[PDB]
């Protein structure tokens, strides 16, 4: 089950835990990133809120949170290896993880096949 | 210091958005459709969301890049791809490149390709097909030909001269102490300049053109002397952009120019008599092309 945003946003949750990260179709856009920006662990954040950066070698985009809620965990992975986003964006390249203050903003997400046909119409 | 030592972060001014949008799919379909391929998704160009598409009610338009998608040379900041042997050539290719302009409804186009050093012509007949295909569909289109230097074949030079196109561009890339670590050592400042001042004795009215990119690591000295340079040898436009590092493990970016440095330049290509001069950090040599000819050479 995986969500996703109008700026190339995914979430997935369990365990009432959300792991946010960039599509397949924004790395490939972005190209290699080499340094993520990411938010102290305990930063609250509001929905659709600029939580963190992404630079590539020639890009750079914004992160906007997906949900509402505290951020409990970054992935320390990416400061040694920066290029999991890119080859992992769905599972070892995701970026953070927070809690849902509001888990009915998930219904504000597409799913991924309703993603598919945004990107591709 | 500021590059091959560490990193220098990406400026503002070189951020763009994700390539999004109707136009942008559209010419994406067609291009899959017929088996074509672009410059601006191979080098993996930062222009794509505006030169492909807009708001989904704009002019949309991409530069095709014949032969493939894998070069027989390996320059040093070109993201694209490298092999001793490419496939071999697509016959159809050009007839299918001029369906694919008349279905965008081009009244300018620009067309490139990687370099086919395997072929013995370098590919130079392929190219002038595909310029011969669009002059039979619509006599008056305008086409810009970015070629290769045929590593100085003066009869593969011909063949594309005479083609028919308006606009003959061979980009030098960088300075000439520079030709050595940035591009592929078949190719040389001499030789890309002996390219550009054939194609006007092949055929005095077509427009010649080239580009340079900045950051690599010259100074201004040595860009004034190659623009210099550039204007005893006849050649009417010049383009000026920013190199920026498609891949990690292509080149570092050795300087952020300005974009006030890049207002600056093109003064100097107006001091030297160019017919214009595109300057700007995300100009590239197909960046607008349309607009700067239009607005400068028929004004
Ligand atoms: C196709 C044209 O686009 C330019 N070009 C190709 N790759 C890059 C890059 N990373 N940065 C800047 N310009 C580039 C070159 O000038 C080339 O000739
Ligand atoms: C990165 O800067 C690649 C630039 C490619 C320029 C193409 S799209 C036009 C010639
Ligand atoms: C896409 S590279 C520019 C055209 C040609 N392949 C050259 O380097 O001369
Ligand atoms: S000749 Fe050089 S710049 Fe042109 S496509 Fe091949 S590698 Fe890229
Ligand atoms: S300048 Fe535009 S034509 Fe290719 Fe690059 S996207």
């Amino acid at each position: 089950v995986r969500k996703f945003t109008e700026k190339h946003e995914w979430v997935t949750t369990e365990n009432g835990i959300g792991t946010v990260g960039i599509s397949n179709f924004a790395q490939e856009a972005l190209g290699d990133v080499v340094y993520c920006s990411l938010p102290e662990v305990g930063t609250k954040l509001n929905k659709q809120d600029e939580f963190g950066a992404l630079e590539s070698v020639k890009a750079a985009s914004e992160l906007y949170s997906p949900l509402s809620g505290e951020v409990t965990e970054i992935n320390e992975a990416l400061a040694e290896n920066p290029g999991l986003v890119n080859k992992s964006c769905y599972e070892d390249g995701w970026l953070i993880k927070m809690t849902l203050s509001n888990p009915s903003e998930l219904d504000e997400l597409m799913s991924e096949e309703a993603y598919e046909k945004y990107i591709k119409s | 210091k500021r590059q091959k030592g560490e990193r220098l972060r990406l400026p503002p001014w070189l951020k763009t958005e994700i390539p999004m949008g109707k136009n942008y799919n559209k010419l994406k379909n067609t291009l899959r459709n017929l088996n074509l391929h672009t410059v601006c998704e191979e080098a993996r160009c930062p222009n794509i969301g505006e030169c492909w598409g807009g708001g989904e009610y704009a002019t949309a338009t991409a530069t095709i890049m014949l032969m493939g998608d894998t070069c027989t040379r390996g320059c040093r900041f070109c993201s694209v791809k490298t092999a001793r042997n490419p496939p071999p050539l697509d016959a159809s290719e050009p007839y299918n490149t001029a369906k694919a302009i008349a279905e965008w409804g081009l009244d300018y186009v620009v067309l490139t390709s990687v370099d086919r050093d395997d072929m013995p012509d370098g590919g130079a007949e392929h190219i002038a097909k595909t310029v011969s295909y669009l002059k039979e569909r619509n006599p008056k289109i305008l086409v810009e030909c970015l070629t290769p230097d045929f590593r100085g074949d003066l009869k593969a030079i011909e063949k594309v001269a005479l083609s028919g196109l308006d606009v003959y561009a061979h980009n030098v890339e960088t300075v000439p102490e520079l030709q050595s670590k940035v591009r592929d050592p078949r190719a040389n400042f001499d030789q890309s300049l002996r390219v550009l001042k054939h194609a006007k004795k092949v055929q005095p009215d077509v427009i010649s053109k080239t580009s340079i990119m900045l950051g690599l690591g010259e100074n201004d000295e040595q860009v004034y002397a190659t623009m210099k340079a550039l204007r005893e040898a006849d050649v009417d436009c010049l383009t000026l952009g920013q190199y920026m590092q498609p891949t990690r493990r292509h080149l570092k970016v050795e300087e952020y120019i300005t974009p006030e440095k890049f207002k600056y330049w093109e003064k100097v290509g107006n001091e030297l008599g160019f017919h214009y001069t595109a300057s700007g950090p995300l100009v590239r040599s197909s960046y607008k092309a349309g607009e700067f000819f239009l607005k400068n050479l028929v004004a």
